[PDB]
RNA sequence: AGAGAAAUCAAGGCAGUU
RNA sequence: GACUGCCUGUUUUUGCU
């Protein structure tokens, strides 16, 4: 396989080019994974009107599908970015000109991109919601889960149960023993389109958020059951309570 | 540091697999899991069976490699009790227990068979059968050479120490760091302080009630001027005909004329020159114009430098400390009137939000309630002021390239139901360079007046403007706004949310004592009007919040943020005394003096001080 | 004001709404910090005796003073030591499953915690660079720093970096060898990666080594040193504050302490610090169990709380806590090094008062000349200033409220309490008036034993309970909601159309659920928040993006594209992406073509991402948004060229490129933390062999792909 | 000038030349 | 001095808990 290649190809230049980080501690990961100049969270709010019309206003890595002029407009720039090293700046209408003129993944990349965010608009789109009464209610807080999940599981086993789903020849049986085995073939039958080495850091955070459960404190009148629980902004308030069924 | 015996290998594997500085004896311990170790290779050194070596290495290896070669072994382990070593040649794994006592066997666990050694290089009788010899001899070397470099440091009682349990955590602070800790503490690290447990019983003060509401000072001195961004209630707009902004831009410079009816010298009357050439430019096509030599004097192009030369040339003698003085002001007569004239009905809704999606009963209702608020609170001049401040923010920081020498112009214009387009004014942006959320871009900005007073806008020129047989008076300030400012005022529709909020839980809390919504609710609320109790019907009522609110928010500085703060305290007071409630306060209780410090020149504040004492101040 | 009271209705606490200015600018603090923080540090020198003497209060080490001592009418600096030591254990013999807990916390997670953890805070003072940096940046060279003058590797505990720490100050000298660019005026290009008509350049900069000198005194100074700033944007507030932030050298021994704190305060009922611990306040206000009884309610703030408070109270406390739980004597050595080096603390002056002479004005130092702080001309290091008593900032609020809460626990107040830092709530429930003043004033003498300082300006009290005020939350009969909290925060934030919509709709929701918002109120702050996305992300009237959308005749199928809006009141939960799906409104293609793995737009991040409103206290939010070809990022700023330190930029490209190496060969560091024993090279080579190896290959295949690695 | 409020902005650096 | 170009608009000592 050329992925093998690839990968020790990347070893070599990484040690090539970087000897000092390369001789740092594996454990030091979870240091330098976030070692950036940039301060992008600090008042980001007060600049996003003039840095989308600044020029060369949005990063994008460089690539062969986004040509350097489309219809007199130049899409791109020839520099990478400054503390970047795989990744350059571009114009706004890069996500326009994407939107139209881009390249298509595969239609099961799709249902499983957008596997949560459709079970929940499934889940609101197929209630038959009552009659609106109002009165004095009292909305009392109490922690409830936010959304279902697909399976209950422990919330100190969900690592364990995802490393049975995305890398389960790299865990102990310790962590075998700790997994919620039955949440574990649906993720995978769920999640097998993305399990690949690409989109691997987006799919680990929608299978735990389908199997994740998140105490929040939000208002109700009866008591939640943990799927009238994601649509308690609207389903009660201190003046008005609908019925679901 | 490393022992002799220890291989730099072996040393340098060890480094990391345990934490042994923050260990007891962690230096011991790492040299005995080094001999451990050693004496694992020893027993694996060429040996091998088929064609792979006899015994594979589970010490101080990558646990997924581990889990690999078990799976080909058809074996698992447990990663707290993993084997030391595998033999492929009797499918047995073994583990290294150096020991003392040679004579308990004591089979530690029944998925790997031990092995243990007495520490002096004798093995336990079933580890003798169940090894080579060679092996044996080598073990003895290196032990005699282990024990020899122990009793050469006296480590004996560390060794059995380390042989006879696990870890123990522990942390260390040294002599020096102690002594340097303890430079500017009367106690040690561990406060032992040789006194007797107890609460004393002090003496304190009684605390008194508060019969009657503060009564806030009035402060005096010459009325506040206007000194907002743009002018308020006092903005009219000049009906050009439909199209786009160049066309309105183009008839408005070719059909006027422009005399001056009064001349301010903080403006001077000469920059009108650079509004004329502003808007030549914006209506040729081109939105961005050049420098001309009365930009100097429009934009304060090399004041910075000027000021500094002058300062210079003219100082004195001391160098003593920098005292600053805050003007004392009055309240103005312009706020009641300003906010008479911003609740003023007009023909057209200036409030146009697109509507959102509706899917539920529960959203047509959601967008029912603003619909009627919308309704409410557009067709007025607030709503115009507020629509004028939105576009002229977002259209000056939207063209706030942030870094940018050349004059940009900003029409402020509008559009009716008709189409026809609204000329209000226009903000001209100069030479900018803001970096710090301190510094402030120049501007200059022209505005259509409805009437000049030179007591409420002391710093503006106001010039008469000549369109189409109608008269209108164009006013012309040289401001200085910085980004912060823009970006809060670009975001200045928001001010529509809090008197929302009152309209929202009035017809909410009418809904639910009558168990239905009607959205046609006029109800009577009381207020203290002109002292006195009066009942309105909350259409005005959220029309004056409104107005009053876009009143606060366009003059907010840390007067009026302080004073709000403050005052909170003296609202609820008051709420409090209304339900025939008693209020205490402790001793040297002065809350009024917190709410009396912010009392300096805003017009606003004052306005607002002046509302609370007219207002009752005791409830019997 | 008399339109903001009204007289029927609705109560004059339904418009405490009203009472909010949050629409308007908010106020930024000019120029030097100095007069501030020397008036910071000079208040606590104040507060000391009943009768102001700087003098004679310069000389205290530990600030414990006699009962007759404390300004009963006024406010005291200093606490009272035998009333610490029984406050502490009145309140270790209450609440002990807090202190089991706390047992559990030191003996299982304590030894557990990594020192990783240092990187997920903010702007930290560096000691070696001078300047305010990222954490991770900071927590790297204070490694590097500790991992060569220690000559060892340091464990990826955090007992480990604390213990580093200690061990470094034994040395009398010390050495950084640092990098830098010699010229960061001369910008260099290279061809990297491209030579096929469309090139891709690089900048290259040259990486010199530096070496800087540290003294044992002088890097004591830099581990005491507190770098100082201006808080902008503060809302409700005259005057402008300062705060500061400790070094990352004395963070991990910081943060040991807080954790501990925070496992007490999340189980004494008594504490509303803690987040999920607000809503106990509400059950407080609904118990209305009263019977003929006198009760009270007694709402206000402590006033100068991080200037009457001496670390020697706190650390006190924390030993009784400690030795009546039984512990080894190195916990309560390991929790008492912070509050020993913030007594002997360093807070930085800023550049110079300001002295006027006519009309200009220069910047000079405090010991220049004489001014309103010459007292403290003693106390000045450097650029720097000590100050044994008062805390100057509020880095341990937690610990500051668990020392109200023992100060809380006696006998004769038999009333609930509520405590979170500075702001505090009261409830009094006596038999008769003066059963509940004496309660008041014992509770106000008792706060002031440890040096709590009641406001008297800003505590009100009640006698019929009912209304009342805890953290802008008022409340009569129950708590109503306060919209205007929230306003300030309902502007599109500046990450990317995808991420800001949601975040967006995450806080109206949030608002919603709170009470602070309503129907009305939640639907016309979508509506508001809607027209400020599209106007902010180039979707209104004839701008650069529509006009490319329409000579290319792109049509706009996202709302930040121009499209009309397809979330509602009750779709705020949903997506946009599969909202839209849903309806019809993005086909198949378009779908399959923004949602492609393929984008070089897209930025993979997090479902859990900051949100600060304005400068308040820090919170998280939950971005579920699918990474669709619109979630991208800004172009990065680049005022660090022309700078000494823009060598940094080359570190990070590097470990750009070792994190891209992972992930790659590690999946399971996604999912959990990295634990391998081991440097990087070795792990990574490792698991390249275990990757071939495991692969189905043919074996001359295998070895020679092993052979390539080097 | 102005913005503004307890002190700042009203451009700032660097290279070469001079 | 200024005077020829280059660079920067959050990274300049300045958004902490
Ligand atoms: N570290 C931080 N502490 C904060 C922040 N906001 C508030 N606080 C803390 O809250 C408290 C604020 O109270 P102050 O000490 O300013 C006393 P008071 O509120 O009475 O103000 P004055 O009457 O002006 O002294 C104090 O402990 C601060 O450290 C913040 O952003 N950071």
């Amino acid at each position: 396989e050329c992925t093998l290649r690839a990968l020790v190809e990347e070893y070599n230049g990484a040690c090539k080019e970087a000897p000092k980080e390369m001789s740092k501690q594996f454990t030091d990961y979870n240091t330098f994974k976030r070692y950036t100049t940039s301060k992008k969270d600090h008042a980001p709010q007060m600049r996003l009107v003039y840095s989308v019309r600044k020029p060369w206003p949005i990063s994008m890595t460089p690539s062969k599908e986004i040509p350097l002029v489309f219809n007199g407009t130049k899409l791109k720039d020839t520099i990478l970015d400054l503390g970047e090293s795989k990744r350059t700046r571009a114009n706004i209408v890069v996500p326009d000109y994407w939107s139209k003129y881009g390249s298509q993944t595969s239609l099961e990349v799709v249902n499983a991109i957008l596997y949560a965010e459709d079970l929940k608009v499934q889940r609101f789109f197929s209630t038959e919601w009552g009659e609106i009464r109002y009165g004095r209610m009292l909305p009392f807080r109490k922690p409830v889960q936010a959304c279902p999940t697909i399976e209950e599981v422990n919330p100190a086993s969900i690592p364990h149960t995802l490393l049975q789903v995305f890398c389960p020849q790299y865990t102990t049986l310790d962590s075998k023993r700790k997994a919620h085995m039955g949440a574990v073939e649906k993720l995978k039958r769920v999640m097998e389109p993305i399990c690949k080495v690409q989109t691997q850091e987006s799919a680990v955070h929608i299978a735990r958020s389908l199997i994740d459960s998140n105490k929040k404190w939000l208002p109700t009148v009866v008591d939640h059951t943990p799927r009238t629980a994601e649509m308690a902004h609207f389903l009660c308030s201190k003046y008005h309570y609908v019925h679901t069924n | 540091d490393r022992p002799d015996h220890i291989d730099s290998r072996v040393w340098e594997l060890s480094e990391t697999q345990e934490d042994w500085i923050t260990q007891v004896h962690g230096h011991v311990r790492r040299v005995v899991e080094c001999w451990k170790y050693t004496i694992c290779c020893l027993i694996s050194n060429m040996h091998t069976h088929r064609g792979a070596p006899q015994y594979d290495v589970f010490k101080w290896q990558d646990r997924s490699t581990i889990e690999w070669i078990c799976s080909k072994k058809k074996v698992q382990y447990p990663e707290r009790d993993t084997p030391d070593l595998y033999d492929n040649e009797r499918a047995v794994a073994y583990k290294v227990l150096l020991v003392s006592d040679l004579s308990d066997h004591s089979p530690t666990s029944g998925i790997y068979h031990d092995l243990a050694f007495n520490l002096e290089g004798e093995a336990e009788e079933s580890c003798a059968l169940v090894l080579r010899g060679s092996q044996l001899q080598d073990i003895k070397g290196f032990l005699c050479r282990a024990l020899e470099w122990v009793v050469s440091n006296n480590l004996t009682q560390e060794v059995v120490e380390t042989i006879s349990g696990e870890a123990k955590l522990q942390f260390s602070v040294g002599t020096t760091f102690r002594t340097l800790l303890k430079r500017d503490t009367d106690w040690d690290v561990i406060p032992t302080p040789r006194v007797e447990p107890n609460v004393p019983r002090i003496e304190g003060r009684r605390w008194t009630q508060m019969k009657k509401l503060p009564l806030l000072k009035e402060k005096e001195g010459p009325p506040s001027p206007w000194r907002a961004l743009l002018l308020g209630a006092d903005s009219e707009y000049i009906v050009c005909p439909p199209g786009t902004d160049q066309e309105a831009i183009s008839w408005i410079h070719s059909q006027s004329e422009i005399e001056c009816i009064r001349e301010s010298k903080s403006t001077p009357a000469s920059v009108i020159t650079c509004l004329t050439s502003s808007l030549q430019s914006f209506a040729e096509g081109n939105p961005v114009r050049s420098r001309i030599h009365e930009d100097i004097i429009a934009f304060g192009i090399n004041k910075k430098q000027e000021k500094k030369q002058s300062a210079s040339s003219s100082a004195s003698g001391e160098w003593k400390r920098a005292e600053y003085q805050v003007e004392e002001m009055s309240l103005p007569p312009w706020v009641e009137e300003e906010m008479v004239l911003l609740r003023s009905d007009q023909e057209d809704n200036w409030i146009e939000l697109e509507k959102n999606a509706i899917y539920t009963e529960v959203d047509g209702v959601a967008e029912g309630l603003v619909d009627k608020y919308i309704e409410i609170v557009g067709r007025t001049k607030v709503a115009s002021v507020i629509e004028k401040w939105q576009i002229a923010a977002t259209r000056t920081f939207s063209q706030l390239h942030t870094d940018r020498s050349r004059i940009t112009a900003c029409p402020i214009i509008t559009r009716d139901p008709s189409g026809n387009c609204q000329f209000w004014g226009m903000v001209l942006l100069g030479p900018h360079h803001v970096k710090r959320d301190t510094d402030n871009a120049p501007l200059l900005i022209a505005e259509i007046m409805g009437e000049d007073t030179e007591e409420k806008y002391p710093k503006h020129s106001v010039f008469s403007l000549k369109v189409e047989e109608k008269q209108f008076l164009l006013s012309l300030k040289i401001t200085s706004f910085s980004r912060n400012k823009l970006y809060t005022f670009s975001n200045i529709r928001r001010v529509l949310i809090q008197p929302a909020s009152i309209y929202s839980q009035v017809v909410l809390s009418r809904a639910a004592e009558n168990n239905s919504l009607n959205l046609e609710v006029n109800p009577e609320i009381q207020l203290y009007l002109e002292g006195a109790q009066r009942g309105m019907t909350l259409y005005q009522w959220v029309r004056m919040i409104l107005c009053l609110e876009f009143l606060m928010a366009i003059y907010n500085n840390p007067q009026m943020e302080g004073f709000l703060a403050n005052m909170r305290r003296l609202h609820m007071s008051r709420h409090a005394m209304m339900e025939r409630r008693q209020v205490f306060l402790p001793f040297g209780s002065r809350p009024e003096d917190k709410v009396n410090e912010c009392i300096i020149n805003n017009p606003i504040v004052a306005y607002l001080a002046k509302g609370w004492n007219s207002m009752p101040n005791v409830y019997y | 004001m008399n339109l903001f009271t009204p007289l029927s209705e609705i109560n004059p606490t339904t418009t405490q709404e009203l009472l909010y200015a949050y629409t308007g600018p908010a106020p930024v603090a000019y120029g030097t910090r100095t007069r501030a923080v020397l008036e910071n540090i000079i208040r606590p020198y104040q507060y000391f005796y009943k009768e102001p003497n700087v003098q004679r209060a310069l000389d205290i080490k530990t600030g414990c003073k006699e009962p007759e001592d404390i300004n009963v009418e006024g406010p005291s600096s200093g606490f009272h030591t035998a009333s610490v030591l029984k406050l502490a254990d009145n309140f270790f013999r209450k609440y002990r499953p807090a202190m089991e807990k706390l047992k559990y916390w030191i003996l299982v997670k304590l030894p557990k915690l990594k020192y990783a953890e240092l990187s997920k805070g903010r702007q930290t003072y560096s000691f070696i660079h001078k300047r305010n940096l990222p954490a991770p940046i900071a927590l790297e060279e204070t490694v590097e720093f500790l991992e060569q003058n220690l000559r060892r590797k340091i464990g990826p505990t955090l007992l480990s970096y604390c213990q580093a720490i200690a061990d470094v100050m034994e040395l009398d000298e010390t050495t950084y060898e640092g990098a830098r660019d010699p010229r960061p005026w001369d910008i260099q290009l290279e061809e990297i990666d491209s030579d096929e008509e469309d090139p891709l350049f690089r900048q290259v900069g040259r990486e010199e080594t530096y070496t800087i000198k540290f003294s044992r005194e002088e890097l004591w100074d830099q581990m005491r040193t507190l770098n100082t700033m201006w808080k902008h944007l503060e809302r409700g507030r005259l005057n402008r504050r300062t705060i500061a932030t400790p070094s990352m050298l004395i963070r991990g021994f910081v943060k040991i302490v807080e954790d501990a704190a925070k496992e007490i305060l999340e189980n004494v009922p008594t504490s509303g610090v803690p987040v999920g611990g607000e809503e106990k306040l509400a059950k407080l206000a609904s118990k209305q169990t009263f019977h003929t009884a006198v009760t009270g309610e007694l709402s206000g703030d402590q006033e100068k709380f991080n200037e009457c408070l001496d670390p020697d109270a706190m650390r006190l406390m924390w030993t009784v806590f400690l030795r009546k739980l039984g512990c080894p004597d190195w916990i309560m050595e390991l929790f008492n090094i912070p509050f020993m080096v913030f007594k002997s603390k360093l807070a930085d002056m800023g550049e110079g008062l300001v002295y006027t002479k006519g009309k200009l004005t220069d910047r000079k130092p405090l010991g220049e000349m004489p001014s309103e702080f010459d007292d403290l001309v003693r106390n000045v290091v450097g650029n720097s200033i000590s100050c044994r008593l008062g805390m100057f900032m509020g880095m341990y609020n937690l610990t500051s409220t668990l020392l109200a809460l023992i100060s809380i626990e006696r006998e004769e107040l038999t009333g609930s309490h509520v405590e979170s830092s500075d702001d505090f709530i009261h409830f009094f429930n006596c038999k008769t008036h003066e059963e509940m003043f004496k309660q008041a004033e014992t509770l106000r003498l008792t706060l002031k034993l440890v040096g709590i300082n009641m406001s008297p300006s800003k505590c009100i009290l009640i006698s019929p309970a009912g209304i009342g005020e805890f953290n802008s939350k008022f409340h009569h009969r129950d708590f109503v909601g306060n919209v205007a909290t929230e306003l300030p925060a309902l502007v599109p934030n500046g990450t990317n159309p995808m991420t800001d919509l949601a975040m967006g709709l995450n806080v109206i929701k949030h608002s919603v659920n709170t009470g602070q918002m309503n129907l009305c109120t939640g639907a016309l702050a979508m509506r508001i928040f809607n027209h400020a996305y599209k106007y902010a992300y180039m979707a209104l009237g004839v701008t650069r993006r529509t006009r490319f959308m329409e000579e290319n005749a792109i049509t706009p199928l996202l709302t930040n594209q121009g499209a009309s809006p397809v979330h509602s009141f009750s779709t705020m939960h949903l997506d946009e992406v599969a909202l839209r799906r849903h309806l019809g409104l993005l086909d198949e293609e378009t779908l399959r073509r923004i949602l492609n793995p393929n984008n070089p737009v897209t930025q993979k991040g997090d479902p859990s991402m900051f949100f600060r409103i304005e400068n308040k206290m820090p919170q998280i939010m939950e971005d579920y948004s699918v990474p669709s070809c619109f979630k991208y990022t800004l172009s990065r700023n680049r005022t660090i060229q022309d700078k000494p330190h823009k060598a940094l930029l080359n570190k990070e490209e590097r470990y750009q490129r070792v994190t891209s190496i992972i992930n790659k060969l590690f999946p399971e560091v996604l999912i959990q933390e990295a634990s391998a024993p081991g440097t990087v090279r070795e792990s990574l080579k490792r698991r390249l062999e275990l990757v071939v190896e495991r692969s189905d290959l043919d074996e001359e295949r295998k070895k020679r792909i092993l052979s390539r690695i080097f």
